[PDB]
């Protein structure tokens, strides 16, 4: 408990500088609500306010892109829901209630303008998990086909960039491995299911090649993927 | 009259039973019945819309199809793009599967405008 209260202390006396979460916010974004839920576990009513002051800052309007931050850490994080189970509960830490209703108001104000392009957005960017929001439904897929390949594919080369590298780490047999590899040629395949165009630009950068090698050999999910890629 | 006829789209729970004992379920001269099984995990995505487009614009007769929600969702570009007035398409909840109002084409349509 001391040690994450230090922890937590140092986290909330760094972010005190907007610059330094705007910056952080770049390389820890995941800490953004990471640290939220150690807060939520943690039952510390001192270690539990120290936390929900240092989110509260890196949402602070003087960090730069407050809005879309907080936007972000709502969405992904599910920062707005954990407000909203902050306000449910309750605790004696007059300084702690007032962090984290004061996290509440940025996460609704952060939500108030939300959608799950920001989370597909954060996933392609991450490129090492094994599933993602868009395969929950039907529903926004039917939007994203056309999303991450901005109407040309233009805009999904970046998407050909992560599943290059979640090939790369195909090849080896790490957890995050295994879950890139089967999650990228998932996308790959919803991808290429609508307006197979962009599918030849997929096919002369090795599409073909990586889906060929997803299912080479020495792989479950990748080759789990590369079925429907090829399919 | 000119268009009287009821279309249903549902599994054997529905079609077969419940409004079937006084809606019946075949055309005066035709075998196609105006339904489809859609046995789970049976009948083709391809073949649901291929019957949704044989219900709702190769037959004049059909006046509503009442179309389950099993079949919507994964139809769902295809009932969407349908913008017609005759067939009436009407969603309904099957098994346990409930109504699911965010879902549906013609209550999207109601929210988009004006409420």
């Amino acid at each position: 408990i001391q040690l994450q209260y230090h922890s937590l202390l140092l986290i909330w006396l760094l972010t005190f500088n907007p610059v330094f979460a705007n910056e952080l916010v770049q390389k820890y974004l995941s800490d953004f609500l990471d640290l939220l839920k150690l807060v939520k576990i943690t039952i510390k009513e001192k270690v539990s306010r120290l936390c929900i002051s240092i989110i509260l800052q890196c949402c602070s309007t003087r960090v730069k892109q407050h809005k879309k931050v907080i936007k972000q850490l709502l969405l992904l994080g599910n920062a707005l829901p954990t407000v909203q189970s902050l306000s449910e509960r309750k605790y004696s830490d007059e300084e702690l209630r007032q962090d984290i209703s004061n996290l509440k108001e940025i996460l609704e104000n952060e939500y108030q303008e939300l959608t799950s392009f920001d989370e597909y957005v954060a996933e392609l960017d991450s490129k090492l998990l094994c599933w993602s929001p868009p395969h929950v439904d039907n529903g926004f897929w039917s939007d994203n086909i056309d999303e991450f390949k901005k109407d040309n594919y233009k805009i999904f080369r970046q998407l050909i960039e992560l599943l290059q590298a979640k090939v790369r780490n195909g090849d080896v047999n790490a957890k995050q491995e295994k879950i890139i590899i089967q999650v990228a040629l998932n996308d790959i395949t919803h991808v290429v299911e609508l307006l197979p165009e962009s599918i030849d630009v997929l096919d002369k950068t090795g599409g073909k090649a990586d889906i060929m090698e997803l299912l080479n050999h020495s792989d479950s999910r990748v080759k789990y993927e590369a079925l429907k890629a090829t399919q | 009259e000119k268009r009287t006829l009821i279309a249903v789209i549902a599994d054997e729970d529905t079609t077969t039973g419940l409004l079937l004992a006084g809606i019946g379920q075949i055309t005066p001269e035709t075998q196609e019945k105006n339904f489809f099984v859609y046995q789970e995990g049976k009948t083709t995505k391809e073949e649901i819309t291929d019957k949704f487009n044989h219900f709702t614009e190769e037959r004049d007769d059909i006046a509503i199809l009442l179309i389950n929600q099993h079949i919507a969702e994964n139809i769902r570009a295809r009932v969407d793009s349908f913008t017609n007035a005759f067939p009436a398409i009407l969603e309904i909840p099957s098994k346990d599967h409930p109504y699911d109002p965010e879902k549906d084409s013609v209550l999207k349509r109601v929210r988009k405008l004006f409420g």
